[PDB]
RNA sequence: GCUUCCUUCAGUACCUUAUGAGAAAUCAAAGUCUUUGGGUUCU
RNA sequence: ACAAUGCAAGGUUUGUAUUGGAAUGGUGGGAAUUUAAAACCUUCCCAGAGUAACAAUUGGAGGGCAAGUCUGGUGCCAGCAGCCGCGGUAAUUCCAGCUCCAAUAGCGUAUAUUAAAAUUGUUGCAGUUAAAACGCUCGUAGUUGAAUUUCAAAGAAUCAUUCUUUUUAAAAUCCGGAUUUGUUACUUUGAGUA
C-alpha cells in the first residue's frame, strides 16, 4: 500500500509541475515531508505550502514557482558515508553547480553541500534539480 | 548575394533591421529561407563560419513493379564551432543534390545550444552545462558535462556533431541502436537543443520581454 | 548570450525550435478609452496551448494584472 | 625470490586504432616536434593524462580540506617547475587545461630548436 | 479488500470536532451504566455503540467519556475473552463447516472457508501478539463450534 | 514497481537471484561449467600436438564451392580425432602423412569459421617448421 | 411510492487527446524511465 | 642530420634529385674504472659510414578500418575471408609484382580473461506483440510497512543567503546558582593495524 509516504508526495509534486499546475495537493503529510519541503523552499524551487491539519494525516496543499524541473525521492535510504558522497552525487544530480540531494543526518535532514560543510553523511532521502 | 526574401523575417534580414540571429531565437521565428541564415554567416563580416559535414549518405529503395528505385538519404550536420549546430536531412535521386538539400535543411535547423562549465567557472563555456539527455527511435543519448582537458570522451560520430556545436569536453553514453547513424544524430540534437530548455537557478529572474521584429519594424514592412 | 523566454503563466521557459508558444501583446486603455500608447505583454509556452488550458492563464495573468476582472 | 625492483608502464594504446582525426591529429605533433613514433606521443599523453585525473580528483574536493590543499599545492608548484604554467595560471583548474602541446614545448630537443642551437627540430635531435 | 478484488471505500468517517457537541445533554455516568446495561443485554461492542447512537442521544462514546466504549467495558469486567471481530469470524468460519459436512461438493464454500480460516489465523495471530487471546489457542477446526460461547 | 526487490535488507534475494540467472548467459556457462575440460580436444590449451592420420577434403558451405584442404589429426595429449584446417594456396602437400603437426584453434574459440563446415582447428606447424613460413618460402624449407 | 435530471461512490466498456510513452502496432496504462530507486513475487 | 645548386609547388618560402663537408653511435682493440675475480654499465684514447650494403620488420590496402575499382596470373578451381563477403575470364578480396597504410624493433596468430556488455543490469536491462507475468487464489519464511511523541524563538558577523551565541519545559545531582536523562542500526571522530 502506502510504505513511503514522501516519496510518492515527490511524485505527486514532479506530475504537478510537469503539467503546470500552481496548486497541488500532498495528500498524506508528514513530518520528514514537511521538513524537505521547507528545504525545498530555502534554496527557491517551492513557494508557500499551506499544511491544513485535519484531525488525521494531514494534507498539505503546496505552492509552486514553476521552477522544479525533478524532484525525487531515492529509496533504499541507503546509509552514506561523507567519503562515499561525491559518487553518488556525480550518478545522480545533473551538473557540479546545481540540484540538491538531501540526506537525512544526525543534524537534521540537510542537502550534500551542507552535510560537507558540517562533516557528516547519513541517509539519503532525495534530490531535486 | 541577392535574392527576393518571400517570407516577412527573410525581408527584415535583408536590411539591416536585425541584429543577430540570437534575436530571431529568441522570439521562436519559423526561420524559412536558408539565405536569412547564410546571411548571418558569412566569411566576411562574422567570426566563426559554417563548416559542413556529409556525416552519412545511406540508399534507400523502394521496390516497384519494375525492379528498385534508389533514392538517397544524406545526413549533414552543419556548425559554426561556437553556438550554432544544426542537422538536415534530405532524400532524393541523385547524391550531390541530395546533399545540397540537406544543407538547406540543416541550416533551417540551425539551433543555439547553451555551453556550460564542469565544477566553476573560469574563462569562456566549454561543455554542456547538465546532463542533457535526448532520444531518437531507440538511441538515447545523454552527455554529461566534463572537465577542461576532456575532449568529447563518444562516438565518432557524437564527436562530429559536438564540435560543430562547439561542445569542447563531454561524456557521451548511448542506450539503443547507434549503429543507426540517422537515429542517433537526431537524438544528440535533441539533447543539444534541450540545453536551453533546462531551466537552472540562473534563470530564476523574470527579466522583461523584448519586442519582437515584427512589432518593432510592422511600420517598416507597411512599404513593401 | 542569449537568455531565452520565460513563459510567463507557467515559467517553463521556451526555446527556438518552440514555435507555437506565443507572445500576445494587450494593448492598453486612456482614460477614454481610445488606444493608449503602451502595451501589455504575455508570452505562453507551447506545452499550454497544446493543453487547452491557455486561456485559463490568460485569463489568471489579467486577473494579476488589472486588464480584465473574473479570474476563474 | 624475485627482486622487488617494480617496474611500470609508461603509455596506454589509444582504444580505437583506425580513427581517421585523431590519427591526423598524431601525424602533425610528430611533425612538428620531430618525434619517432605515436608511442612518444601516448607516452606524454599518459604523463599529461596522470596529472590530469589528480587534478580532477582534487578539485572533486572542496577547498580548505586538508588533502586537496595540500597535494594540490603540491601538484600546482611541480606544472609550475616543469614550465606548464608560470605566473598566471597557477590555481588548479587551470592544470586541466593543458594540452599535448604544452607539454611538447618542454622537452628538450623542442627547447634545444627553439633556442638557435639547430637549425631544425630534427637537427636538434 | 483483504481477499476478494473488492475494493469499495465505504466508510464512516467522524467529524472535526471531537470534543462533543453543546446539545449533548448526557452526563457520562449515566451514558457508561446505559453502556453496561447493553453489554449485560447480549450486545457486542460495534452493536452497542450503534444503538448508542440510534436510540439514544449520543454520537461517540469517545467525545461524551475520554474513554472509548471496548475500554469501558474492560474497566466493568464485561468484555469477552474472544474478541469482537475474531469471533464473529470463528462464528462465520464454524457455519461453513456445518454447510461443508451436510453438502459435500459446494466448492466455492470451500475456498471461502479456506480464506476465513486464513483470515482468523492473522486475527488470532494478532491477537496472541498483544495479551487479548492466550498464546495457548490454536483455533481447532474439531473445537471451533463450543468456543465461540 | 521495478521487478527486482529494492529493500533495504534484502541483499540475499538480490544476490541469489543473480547467482542463479548467471546461467543463462552462454558465455559464463562456456566459462563455468566442468564439461569445458571433459568435452574439448585441447581441454583447455593454446594449441596441441597431433601426429596426422588423414590428409582430407571438406566441402564447403552451399553458396561457396571450394573443397578445403582439412587433415585429421590424432591428439598426442588426449587421443582425440580432429579435423584441422591446414592454411596456404598449396600447403596440404607441404606436410607428410604421418607429420607431428602442432594445432591450434581458428580464432573462434570451439565455434566453426567461415565456409567450413565444423572444422575448428588450424595446423600451424609441421616437424616444428612453421607452416606461414614454409608458405612464404624464402623463410625457410621442412626438415626430414 | 416509481421515473427522470444533478452530484458522488464501486464496478465496467468506449471515444478524442496527448511538448506522455513506445521499435512501431498501439497504450488513460504500455503513462509519472539515461530528469533511470513507492513496495513486492515470478520469469 | 645539415648546407649548396638542379627540379617542384605556394603566397620570396617550404618541399624534393645531384653533388659534400660536418656530426655520431654501432662494431673492432687498448686502457681508466667496475667486480670477491671477471663480464656489462659508464669513461678516455686509438681504430671507424655514403648505396651511411652498418641494407626494418610485421600485418594489411572492398567494408567494418588507415591504405589501390594500379600491372600481370588464376577462372565457383586454387585460394582468401574473425564478420559481411571475394573467385563462375576487368577479381579494388585469390597468387604475385609495384605503390600505399598502420604499429614499428617490434608486429602477427591461438586459448583464456577484463572492458567493450545497461548482453546478468545494486547503480543499471527486459517481460501486450521481440526471450519472458506462475491458470488462479491462499500462505510460511523473506522483503516492505500510514501518521503520531520538543515544534520552535531571539540576538551578532557576511555578501535573499552563510557561521556563531542564547533560552523554551520535567526529573536527579552540586554550593538562588551550576551540571545527567531509553537500547541497537546508522553516522562522525578516534584508537589499533607489517
Ligand atoms: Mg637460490
Ligand atoms: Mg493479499
Ligand atoms: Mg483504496
Ligand atoms: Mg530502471
Ligand atoms: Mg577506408
Ligand atoms: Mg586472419
Ligand atoms: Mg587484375
Ligand atoms: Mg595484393
Ligand atoms: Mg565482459
Ligand atoms: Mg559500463
Ligand atoms: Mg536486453
Ligand atoms: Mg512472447
Ligand atoms: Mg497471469
Ligand atoms: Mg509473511
Ligand atoms: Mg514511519
Amino acid at each position: 500500500v502506502r510504505m513511503s509516504v514522501l516519496a510518492d508526495c515527490l511524485k505527486t509534486i514532479n506530475n504537478a509541475e510537469k503539467r503546470g499546475r500552481r496548486q497541488v495537493l500532498i495528500r498524506p503529510s508528514s513530518k520528514v515531508v514537511i521538513k524537505f519541503l521547507q528545504y525545498m523552499q530555502k534554496k527557491g524551487y517551492i513557494g508557500s505550502f499551506e499544511i491544513v491539519d485535519d484531525h488525521r494525516s494531514g494534507k498539505i496543499v503546496v505552492n509552486l514557482l514553476g521552477r522544479i524541473n525533478k524532484c525525487a525521492v531515492i529509496s533504499p535510504r541507503y546509509d552514506v558515508k561523507l567519503d562515499e558522497i561525491e559518487k553518488i552525487i556525480t550518478s545522480i544530480l545533473p551538473s557540479r553547480l546545481f540540484g540538491h540531494l538531501i540526506l537525512t543526518t544526525p543534524y537534521g535532514i540537510m542537502d550534500h553541500e551542507e552535510a560537507r560543510r558540517k562533516h557528516t553523511g547519513g541517509k539519503v532521502l532525495g534530490f531535486f534539480f | 548575394k541577392n535574392w527576393v526574401p518571400v517570407t516577412k523575417l527573410g525581408r527584415l534580414v535583408k536590411e539591416g533591421k536585425i541584429v543577430s540571429i540570437e534575436e530571431i531565437y529568441l522570439h521562436s521565428l519559423p526561420i524559412k529561407e536558408y539565405q536569412i541564415i547564410d546571411y548571418f554567416f558569412q566569411p566576411n563580416e562574422c567570426s566563426h563560419p559554417l563548416k559542413d559535414d556529409v556525416v552519412k549518405i545511406m540508399p534507400v529503395q523502394k521496390q516497384t513493379r519494375a525492379g528498385q528505385r534508389t533514392r538517397f538519404k544524406a545526413f549533414v550536420a552543419i556548425g559554426d564551432g561556437n553556438g550554432h549546430c544544426g542537422l538536415g536531412v534530405k532524400c532524393a535521386k541523385e547524391v550531390a543534390t541530395a546533399i545540397r538539400g540537406a544543407i538547406i535543411s540543416a541550416k533551417l535547423s540551425l539551433i543555439p545550444v547553451r555551453r556550460g562549465y564542469w565544477g566553476n567557472k573560469i574563462g569562456d563555456p566549454h561543455t554542456v552545462p547538465m546532463k542533457v539527455s535526448g532520444k531518437c527511435g531507440s538511441v538515447r543519448i545523454r552527455l554529461v558535462p566534463a572537465p577542461r582537458g576532456t575532449q568529447i570522451v563518444g562516438a565518432p560520430t557524437t564527436k562530429k556533431m559536438l564540435n560543430f556545436a562547439g561542445i569542447k569536453d563531454c561524456f557521451s553514453s548511448s542506450c539503443g541502436k547507434t549503429k543507426t547513424k540517422g537515429n542517433f544524430l537526431r537524438a544528440i540534437f535533441n539533447a543539444l537543443s534541450k540545453t536551453y530548455g533546462y531551466l537552472t537557478p540562473d534563470l530564476w529572474k523574470v527579466t522583461n520581454f523584448d519586442k519582437s521584429p515584427y512589432e518593432e519594424w510592422s511600420d517598416f514592412l507597411e512599404t513593401y | 548570450i542569449y537568455i531565452p523566454r520565460k513563459c510567463s503563466a507557467t515559467s517553463r521557459l521556451i526555446p527556438a525550435k518552440e514555435h507555437g508558444a506565443v507572445q500576445i501583446n494587450v494593448g492598453m486603455v486612456d482614460a477614454n478609452g481610445v488606444y493608449n500608447g503602451k502595451t501589455e505583454t504575455f508570452a505562453i509556452s507551447g506545452h499550454v496551448r497544446q493543453n487547452g488550458e491557455s486561456d485559463a492563464c490568460l485569463n489568471r495573468l489579467m486577473y494579476e494584472k488589472k486588464l480584465l476582472s473574473f479570474q476563474n | 625470490p624475485k627482486s622487488y625492483r617494480n617496474y611500470s608502464k609508461t603509455a596506454r594504446n589509444p582504444k580505437r586504432p583506425f580513427e581517421k582525426e585523431r590519427l591526423d591529429q598524431e601525424l602533425k605533433l610528430i611533425g612538428e616536434y620531430g618525434l619517432k613514433n605515436k608511442r612518444e606521443i601516448w607516452r606524454v599523453q599518459y604523463l599529461l593524462a596522470k596529472i590530469r585525473s589528480a587534478a580532477r580528483y582534487l578539485l572533486t574536493l572542496d577547498e580548505k580540506s586538508s588533502k586537496r590543499i595540500f597535494q594540490g599545492e603540491a601538484l600546482l608548484r611541480r606544472m609550475v617547475r616543469q614550465g606548464l604554467l608560470g605566473e598566471n595560471e597557477e590555481k588548479l583548474d587551470y592544470v586541466l587545461g593543458l594540452t599535448l602541446p604544452k607539454l611538447l614545448e618542454r622537452r628538450l630537443q623542442t627547447k634545444v630548436f627553439k633556442l638557435g642551437l639547430a637549425k631544425s627540430v630534427h637537427h636538434a635531435r | 479488500r483483504m481477499y476478494g478484488k473488492g475494493k469499495g471505500i465505504s466508510s464512516s468517517t467522524l467529524p472535526y470536532k471531537r470534543k462533543q457537541p453543546s446539545w449533548l445533554k448526557q452526563k457520562p455516568s449515566e451514558i457508561e451504566d446505559a453502556i453496561i446495561k447493553l453489554a449485560k443485554k447480549g450486545q457486542t461492542p460495534s452493536q452497542i455503540g450503534a444503538t448508542l447512537r440510534d436510540n439514544y442521544g449520543i454520537p461517540q462514546v469517545k467525545s461524551v467519556t475520554g474513554n472509548k466504549i471496548l475500554r469501558i467495558l474492560r474497566a466493568q469486567g464485561i468484555a469477552t475473552t474472544i474478541p469482537e471481530d475474531l469471533y464473529f469470524l470463528i462464528k462465520k468460519a464454524v457455519s461453513m463447516r456445518k454447510h461443508l459436512e451436510k453438502n459435500k461438493k459446494d466448492k466455492d464454500c470451500k475456498f471461502r472457508l479456506i480464506l476465513t480460516e486464513s483470515k482468523i489465523h492473522r486475527i488470532s495471530r494478532y491477537y496472541k501478539r498483544k495479551k487479548l487471546l492466550p498464546s495457548n489457542w490454536k483455533y481447532q477446526s474439531s473445537t471451533a463450534s463450543a468456543l465461540i460461547a | 514497481g521495478s521487478g527486482k526487490p529494492s529493500g533495504l535488507r534484502a541483499a540475499r534475494k538480490l544476490r541469489i537471484r543473480r547467482r542463479t540467472q548467471r546461467w543463462a548467459d552462454k558465455s559464463y556457462k562456456k566459462s563455468h561449467l566442468g564439461t569445458r575440460w571433459k568435452s574439448n580436444p585441447f581441454r583447455g590449451s593454446s594449441h596441441a600436438k597431433g601426429i596426422v592420420v588423414e590428409k582430407v577434403a571438406i566441402e564447403a558451405k552451399q553458396p561457396n564451392s571450394a573443397y578445403r584442404k582439412c587433415v585429421r589429426v590424432q591428439l598426442i595429449k588426449n587421443g582425440k580425432k580432429i579435423t584441422a584446417f591446414v592454411p596456404g594456396d598449396g600447403c596440404l602437400n607441404f606436410i607428410d602423412e604421418n607429420d607431428e603437426v602442432l594445432v591450434s584453434g581458428f580464432g573462434r574459440s570451439g565455434h566453426s569459421v567461415g565456409d567450413l563446415p565444423g572444422v575448428k582447428f588450424k595446423v600451424v606447424k609441421v616437424a616444428r617448421v612453421s607452416l606461414l613460413a614454409l608458405f612464404k618460402e624464402k623463410k625457410e624449407k621442412p626438415r626430414s
